[PDB]
């Protein structure tokens, strides 16, 4: 299964 | 096309994901 990473906020819509 | 809160990112290894922003998930398959 591919790495999932915890979501980090990147720039928002 | 793409729905509201959903966005199409790329890791900077090269990997893809859909994070949705409402319920701020990282997707990796496609919902559909």
């Amino acid at each position: 299964r591919l790495d999932l990473p915890p979501y980090e906020t990147f720039e928002d819509l | 096309f793409l729905p509201p809160g959903w966005e199409m990112r790329i890791a900077p290894n090269g990997r893809p994901f859909f994070i949705d922003h409402n319920t701020k998930t990282t997707t990796w398959e496609d919902p559909r």
